[PDB]
Order: C-alpha cells, then structure tokens, then sequence
C-alpha cells in the first residue's frame, strides 16, 4: 500500500539518470513543502563529476552531432539542454522543458512522430534521449577563439632550501618521465605516423631573480643549445630577447628533455635563500597571454 | 555517526596542539574538492592484514596479476583488540599509508618482505622501496597489496611509511583508529552513539 | 563495574 | 559502365568464392581419411610397445 | 541459425557504447617473449636467403622483390646480424 | 668510447 | 597452479623486456608499424602463425597490443579494399589470423576470461558429448556425414546459449577488440566520412563464430614410447565428437555468411 | 659463398672468441703475476 | 557457568 | 544508392574470400604439420619393430 | 563472549 507506486519511479530514476560515478546524491526523494525539511535534519544536494573516470563494463560517454544545421537545440528561457525527462505535445511539434516548464518549438529539423506512450518513436535511436549522460558537439557559436593546445609550463624552485631537499631533481625527473610516458595528452592515440604532439612546453626556474629557458631550435635547423636568461628586476616583470621562451614539444622533443637533465646540475650550487615565487608565477602569466595552460608550480 | 566521528578525530578537526595550522589547511582543501569515494576513505581508514597472507587464499592460489584480481578480502575493523603483536597491519586513509610491524613478527616473513634479518634492521625511510626485493612469494605478495591498494584509487601517488612498534612515528598510526580513543576525543564508537542518543 | 584493570588495553 | 567492369569485378570474386568452398568441402575430407589413419597406426604402435 | 547471429550482431553492435579495457594476460613468461623474438630474428635471415638466390613466394600478391627491400629491412638485416653482441648467445 | 661489445659491457657501463 | 607463474607475472624484475626485445621493437615501431607488417606480408604458410604469434607476443611484453590491432586493422582493410582480380589471394590475409590467436592462445588469455568461456559453452558441448553418448554413435559413423544431421539439437542449444547472452555479459577482451574491429571496418568502408554498416556485422560474426568459439574447441580440452603416446594425446585431443562440433561451428559460419548476404 | 644466416653465424662466433679472449686474458694475468 | 557458551 | 548498396555487397563479399582461405592456409598448415608427424610415428615404429 | 575472555586477558 502506497509504496508500489514509490519503487516504479525508484526504478524511473535508476535506468535513465546520469551514473552513479559521475553524479551522486545525498537523497533519491524530495520533500514537498519548507516543513517537511526542516524536520528532516538532513542535507540535500548532489556531488558532480563531469569527467569521471568510466569503470568497465559501464557506458562510455556517448557523442552526439546536429549536423550542417549547427543548432544545439535549447529551452528558450532557462537555455537547460535537452533531456530524456521533457515532455513532448502536438505529435512531437513541441516540448516542455522538465526545469523551468516553457513550451518550446522543434526544430524542422528535429521532426519525428510519437508512439501511443507519448515518447518519440526514435528514443532509443538517438543517445540523448535515453542515457543522463551525454557529450554534444558544440558549434562555432560557442568558441571565441579558436581551440588552444594543451599547454604546460612548469615552475621550479631552484633556492638553497630546494636544492638541498632535492625538489628540483626530483620534480625535473617527474617531469621527464610524464612527457615521455606517451599518455601525454594532445599527442594524437589514434595512431597513424606523423608528429604532431601540439603540446606545448615552457619551462621557467626561481630564486631571487626568475630565469627562462630558451628551448626552440635554430632558424638555420641546427640543435642550439639551452639558453638560461636571468631576469632580476622582481618588481616589473618582462620577458626576454626570445620567441622560443614557449615551445612546441614534438618538434623540441631533444631540447626540453636535455633542458630538464641540465636543470639540477646547474642550480646544484645555488646559494641563494631568498625566493620571489610571486613574481615568478606572474612571469608565466606573461609568456601565456595568447594561449594558456597550467602552471606546474 | 561512524563517519562523523571519523572527521572529528582525523586532521579536520583535531585539537590545535596536535596538528599544525597548514597541516589543516591541505585537509581542509582536499575535502572541499574531493570525490565521495575518497572522503568517505579519509574519515574512514580501510585497513589489512598482511602476516596471515597464505591463510586468506585458495586452494590454487590464484595467481596475482590484477588481470584477475589481486585478493583481498578482510577488511579489518578499525580497534586495537584484533591487533596481534605478531601481525602486521596497513593502513590507507585517502593520502598516506601506514604499515605497523609488531615487535614480535616472524623473522621469516620479515626476510620474505624486506629481507631484513631483524625488526632492528628496518627504518621507516628505505623499507617502503624494500617491499618484494628479496623476491620470495610472501614479500611478493604484500607488494600486490601495497599496488592493489595503491592503483585501485585514481592516483597512484600515496606515500608508504612503514612503522615499528616502539618508535615515535607510531602515534600516526594509533590515531587513525577510528574506533579507539586518541588525544583528540577519548570516545569509542559505543560511547560515540551514546552520547548522540540522549541529545538526540 | 567497570574496574582499572579490566577496562586497560590489551595491547 | 562503372557497374558493368564492377559486375565482372564482383563475378570473379564469386567464382573465386565458391571455387574456395569447394576446396575447404575437399580438404576436409582429406583431413578425414588422413586422421582415421592415424588411428589404426596408433593402434598398432600401442600393441607393439 | 545464420539470421539469429545476423539480428544478434546488429542490436547488440546498435546498443550504446561501452568503456571497454584490452588488458590482456601477464601470464607471457619471459621464455615466451624470447622465442618472439627468435622467430623474428631468425625470419630476417630466412628472408635474406629467399632474396639474393630467387626462392621468395610472397604472400601478397603484388609485394615484389623490391617492396620487401625497403631501407627499413636494410636497418632490420644490421640488428639481424649484429644481435649477438647485446643478446647473451647462449639464447637466441 | 671503448667500443661496448657483449651484453655485460652495456650493462657495468651503463 | 604453481609457483613459477606466480613469480614472473608481478615481480617487478621480469616485466621490464631485454636489451635485444627492445631495440627489435623500435625499429618494428616507426611509421605506424610499417616494418612490422610488411614482414608478415612477405609470409608463408606455416611461416606466418609463428610471426603472428611472434608480434603479438612482443607486443604484450611493451603494452602496445592496442597499437598493433589498430594499425593492422586499418592496414588489412586497405590492402583486402585495393587489390583486384586476385586470386585464391595468396596465403590469405593478416586480419583472420590475427583475431584468431589475439583471443585464443594460452598466453594473452586471461584466467578470468577463459573460466567465463569454459562456463558458456560446457553445457553446450555436454549436448554434443550426450548424443554420442545415448544415440552410441561410434567415432567412423561421426565423420561420415555433414555434423549438422548429428548434432541438430546440440546446435539449436548453442543458438540459445549465444540469444540470451549479451555484448555486456562478454568480458572487457572479448568486448574491445569487437568495438575496435567495428569502427575500423566502419571507417574505412566509409574512406570519405554512423548506422554500423553491415559489413561490421558480417566481420563481427565471423569472429565471434569461428576465430572464438571455434578456435577455443580446437584448444581448451619405454622413455620414448610414453611421451609419445602423450604428444599424441596432446595433439589429436579431440575424441572425435569434439572436432566434429568444431567443425559444425565453422560451417555454421558460411551459412551465417550467407544470410547476412542476404 | 656467405649470405644472410651465416653472416649472423659468423658475427656470432667471432662476438663469442671476444668473450672467451677476454676471460682468459684476465686469467692470465692474474697467473702471470702469480 | 559461563565457559560452555563464552569460549 | 543502387551503387551504394551494391559497394556493400561486395565489401561484404571480398571478406569471406577472405574467410574462406583463412580456412585453407590454417588447415593446409595442419596438413603439413601432421604429414612430418607421420614421417616421425613411422620411422619410430620401425624402430621399435 | 569476546567480552569475558578479555577481562580475565588483562587481569
């Protein structure tokens, strides 16, 4: 009694939700008035994951394109992508949002018929109406600039304190082993032949002042060597007599690793205590300013 | 209550004089910006006997690969009357490991580990790299703990510090039993329930 | 009840 | 024209086709009165050990 | 019987796709990579033989003499014959 | 270089 | 079993290659596995399962085993997809035997992945084991006649072992190198590009008849005089019921052919 | 004449009479000053 | 007493 | 789409040309294989005769 | 139980 009822829609939520890997709740049901929560003493919310690691034998995100159309089909008034729970009228030409309940239009492109349930007919057919969990591909109305590359810069205390630790031999040994580990990501895994590696290494050391690594090859082809190009004014940073202070690896893949082995031996003897990582983190900023990244600090 | 109770003795919320202040900074981070999974791992330590390794398997003793599971199947209760003195024990909270050595082990199992000859002949620093060198099948088998362990999270970055009993790194471990009493709350689980039971 | 030695740790 | 070279193309893969499953029929059979060969030969050299 | 697996591989292939890892057996003893690469190294050299005196049947219908020798089988006949040295040559 | 032609001389070499 | 493979499959020693795997390997690697694969086109007969098995095997010892069934897939669909005329096409292709000993041999099997398929098919071949046993059909009268007159309702019961299965109740081998056999056939059928086209159907019940199933029945069960006896056992294992069921698999498999053609 | 096979054949026997020089050079050395 | 059920 | 359908008729053909000799080469192999295994159970039975 | 084995272990 009164309970069959709960554990249909309890079987509602757990066949065509998002995971449970990649969103998890405090409460499978909500109270319906402010009375009833504040007698449940207990807290209400979600924990989400976007880019929650898939454990075998369940799903993969699935992808999903519109075509030459390039419209993303969206609520007008809460702009909530489409979702299995909207509830289509007029033999599918409309459909009502499942947050803010707006009676939006289909598109042209988007006309399919219904069955006797009132679901369309090619539920299961397109992804999106069928799994909590799915990856759109986005148009051109979406980018502001055209899609960066993956990009890495790495912040080194080179002082006395971080020498005698051994920080700096022992996040330059971490560093070399993750860009040759092959599961860099922006190397190409879909595996034909050719070279292209877009990411993009910097590589930038502390002390008092703040050093660069000049790491790009010669215009005339030869291997020139690592450059190390002090800069003390700690007040107004700038940067250096270069263009190669950030580069691609694939095409400098002998010049960032040599950079990296030369790196503990030559602050092997540093002196120095005093360090300026504040001016050294904005001294990244201003070698990303048209790209981007992460600095590794 | 039990997992309350675990963030009230962790490194959260520990009286001052036992933690430093960027100590509970770091744990105030993590547990805003974790998942559940390792949350629920830092106010509740998983913990493994790893000196009745040959009585915990099949009758075939099924190969350790992780192609099938590495087995591991007691996880003990997190109180200090199922300690032996001639057991040892891991512990994994989330972001340390910590691996308690009675002072009365087997020599035998010690020489199968870390080929140490003594519990003298261990220290906390080099023994985390000692496990399974000596190759011998009982050592082998507590380095497909410390990996099962290790990888079965999504980082494989998680420090081992083994410890002895009778040196001064053994509070870190005896604090981290949740079910006993430690200098933060001198409550057990029982006492825990209730003192929540007549405020409830 | 409980007594001094009866309520120590074992270990 | 681009149907009619491809129709020819298509026919020789057919007759190449059910050419080929008119040697695995045979070659099975080969394999038949070569294995019941065994047997006896078997059979004989377990007598005669 | 034919049409069932028909139908069967087309609705299961049509469900929607999952994460699926090819980790495959470390069961490979050492002994089992050492004769990998006896057969390749002692294949090298067969092939070598098959060329200078004609004895290559190709398993390729339109792989000649010349697309075998290319310069990437050149290198491969130098570790071919200088294996000895790295190899320990009581194995392979 | 002295020439490291065995198994044993890439290996107390290296 | 026993103590010598619990030493070689965790140790941290002897998963790192040698000297003389690792620089055959490199010279095997550049250009998207052009060596490699051009040497195994240059195969035999004979020649070519023991370099089949001798690439995949090293490719297990350097964990690139998804790199060497992505790029002899899309390698085989281009060299099967561009020649014509042909002819009986001269000692095959790579593809076939390729799957056939990625998912059945002894050492890239799993112990998990091979308990499933014993668990999947004894019932089947216990079928095929009763009706030699109950109809006493001797082992001359089997090989007389087609397999599928003897073995009717063992066979009709394979069909509803494989019916209630599912691409999710198949382990994480089995299930990847059908997804990647699927979007590689896929793709280069479709060399300007998704409704899985039913050439990936056609290619993925082929493997899934013969190169596993069938391939698993071929394998999975005074001095001199004695181990001669047991080389023999070893190699003509099947009493013969047991290849005749194998057989009826892999002429299953051209009638599963011809409806998909159809 | 010498072709393939035994070109790996020949660098083989040669990489082995290096090896066994070097052992029994060190052999005798250490009986020559004996 | 108690040794029959507690042991 | 006539030719669409009727490039599908034979990318599907041109694969089980493809199965069939697989069939061939892998079994021919056995055939090979169990004819020196002939050659070696009767040169030792008589020897052992 | 494990209760009265304990007491008489400490004692």
């Amino acid at each position: 009694s009164t309970g069959s009822a709960a554990q249909q829609v309890l079987q509602e939520i757990q066949q065509f939700n998002s995971p449970r890997y990649f969103t998890r709740a405090s409460v499978a049901r909500v109270p319906h008035s402010s009375s009833l929560q504040q007698k449940l003493h207990l807290p209400i919310g979600l924990f989400i994951r976007p880019l929650a690691p898939i454990r075998p034998g369940s799903p993969t995100v699935p992808s999903v394109n519109f075509g030459n159309c390039g419209v993303v089909v969206r609520c007008k008034r809460c702009r909530t992508y489409i979702n299995p729970f909207v509830h289509w009228e007029a033999h599918g030409r409309r459909w009502s949002c499942n947050l803010c309940g707006y009676v939006n239009d289909t598109p042209q492109f988007y006309m399919r018929g219904l069955d006797e349930k009132g679901k369309r007919e090619d539920r299961f057919e397109r992804a999106e109406l069928s799994m909590g969990s799915v990856e759109f591909v986005a148009p051109a109305d979406y980018m502001i600039r055209p899609p960066q590359p993956p990009a890495y810069l790495f912040l080194i205390d080179v002082s006395a304190t971080a020498v005698a630790s051994g920080l700096v031999e022992s996040a330059c040994a971490g560093i070399r082993a993750a860009l040759t580990s092959g599961k860099l990501p922006g190397c190409t895994d879909s595996g034909a032949g050719r070279g292209d590696s877009r990411t993009m290494v910097g590589i930038v050391t502390y002390d008092s002042a703040v050093h660069f690594y000049a790491l790009g090859s010669a215009s005339g082809g030869g291997k020139r060597r690592p450059q190390v190009l002090v800069m003390p004014e700690i007040d107004d940073v700038f940067l250096p007599l270069s263009d190669d202070l950030f580069v691609n690896f694939a095409e400098n893949r002998d010049a960032v690793l040599e950079a990296l082995d030369t790196i503990p031996s030559l602050w092997r003897s540093n002196g120095c205590i005093d360090n300026c990582m504040g001016s050294a983190v904005k001294a990244a900023l201003l070698v990303m300013k048209h790209v981007g990244g992460k600095i590794l600090l | 209550a039990l997992f309350i109770l675990g963030v009230l003795k962790s490194n959260a919320f520990r009286p001052v004089k036992e933690v430093s202040t960027d100590k509970r900074v770091f744990s105030w981070s993590r547990l805003l910006a974790l998942p559940v999974d390792r949350i629920c791992a830092y106010v509740h330590p998983r913990m493994l006997p790893l000196h009745n390794l040959s009585n915990f398997g099949g009758p075939s003793d099924r190969v350790l690969d992780g192609q099938e599971e590495v087995i591991l199947p007691p996880a003990l209760r997190l109180t200090a009357e199922e300690m032996t003195q001639d057991g040892a024990y891991l512990l994994e909270n989330g972001e340390e490991m910590l691996l308690w050595i009675g002072r009365s082990i087997s020599p035998q199992w010690l020489a199968s580990v870390f080929g140490a000859h003594s519990l003298d002949c261990v220290h906390p620093d080099v023994a985390a790299a000692s496990i399974g060198d000596s190759q011998d099948p009982v050592g082998l088998r507590v380095r497909a703990v410390v990996q099962s362990v290790q990888g079965e999270h999504l980082c494989n970055a998680m420090r081992l510090l083994v410890i002895r009993q009778g040196d001064p790194s053994e509070q870190k471990f005896f604090a981290q039993l949740m079910e006993d009493r430690v200098p933060s709350l001198l409550l057990t689980f029982a006492e825990f329930l209730q003192k929540v039971d007549m405020r409830s | 009840q409980e007594l001094r030695v009866s309520r120590m740790s074992l270990m | 024209e681009e149907v009619e070279r491809y129709l020819e193309e298509n026919r020789k893969l057919r007759l190449h086709l059910d050419a080929a499953n008119g040697e695995v029929a045979a070659m099975s059979t080969v394999h038949i009165r070569q294995e019941k060969m065994l047997d006896q030969l078997t059979s004989t050299l377990a007598a005669a050990e | 019987a034919g049409k069932e697996i028909v139908d069967w591989c087309a609705l299961q292939l049509k469900l929607p796709r999952l994460e699926s890892p090819l980790k495959f057996s470390s069961a490979v003893l050492r002994k089992a990579a050492d004769e990998a690469t006896g057969e390749f190294l002692q294949y090298i050299l067969r092939l070598d033989r098959d060329m200078r005196e004609g004895t290559f049947q190709s398993g390729t219908p339109g792989l000649t003499e010349r697309d075998v020798a290319t310069p990437a089988y050149e290198e491969l006949l130098e570790f071919a014959i200088r294996a000895s040295t790295y190899e320990d040559p009581a194995s392979e | 270089e002295a020439a490291l032609r065995n198994v044993e001389e890439q290996f107390l070499a290296q | 079993e026993n103590l010598p493979t619990l030493m070689s499959i965790l140790s941290p020693l002897q998963k790192v290659p040698k000297a003389v795997c690792r620089r055959l390997w490199n010279l095997l690697s550049d250009n998207n596995f052009i060596p490699l694969l051009t040497l195994l086109k240059a195969s035999d007969g004979d020649q070519r399962r023991r370099l089949v098995a001798a690439a995949c095997n090293l490719a297990n010892s350097f964990s690139a085993v998804p790199d060497l069934a992505y790029h002899l897939f899309r390698y085989e669909l281009k060299w099967v997809g561009h020649l014509p005329a042909s002819l009986f096409l001269h000692s095959s292709s790579l593809l076939f035997p390729f799957l056939s000993f990625v998912t059945s041999s002894k050492e890239m099997l799993l112990p998990g992945d091979l308990s499933w398929l014993h668990q999947v098919m004894d019932p089947v071949l216990a079928a095929a084991d009763s009706i030699v046993a109950s109809e006493h059909l001797s082992a001359d009268q089997i090989l007389r006649e087609t397999p599928a007159k003897l073995f009717r309702p063992a066979g009709s019961l394979f069909l509803e072992r494989l019916k209630r299965l599912s691409l999710a109740d198949f382990p994480c081998t089995f299930r990847g190198l059908l997804y990647l056999l699927a979007d590689a056939v896929d793709a280069q059928l479709r060399e300007s590009p998704h409704h899985v086209t039913s050439s990936a159907i056609a290619t993925c019940a082929e493997t899934l008849i013969c190169c596993f199933f069938g391939n698993f029945i071929l394998r999975y069960a005074d001095l001199v005089g004695l181990r001669r006896m047991r080389e023999i056992a070893e190699r003509s294992r099947v009493p013969p019921t047991y290849g005749a069921m194998d057989k009826l698999l892999r002429q299953m498999a051209s009638f599963c052919w011809e409806a998909v053609s159809s | 004449r010498r072709y393939g096979p035994e070109l790996a054949h020949a660098f083989s026997s040669l990489s082995d009479e290096n090896k066994y020089l070097k052992v029994k050079l060190q052999s005798s050395q250490r009986a020559e000053v004996r | 007493d108690s040794a029959l059920r507690r042991r």
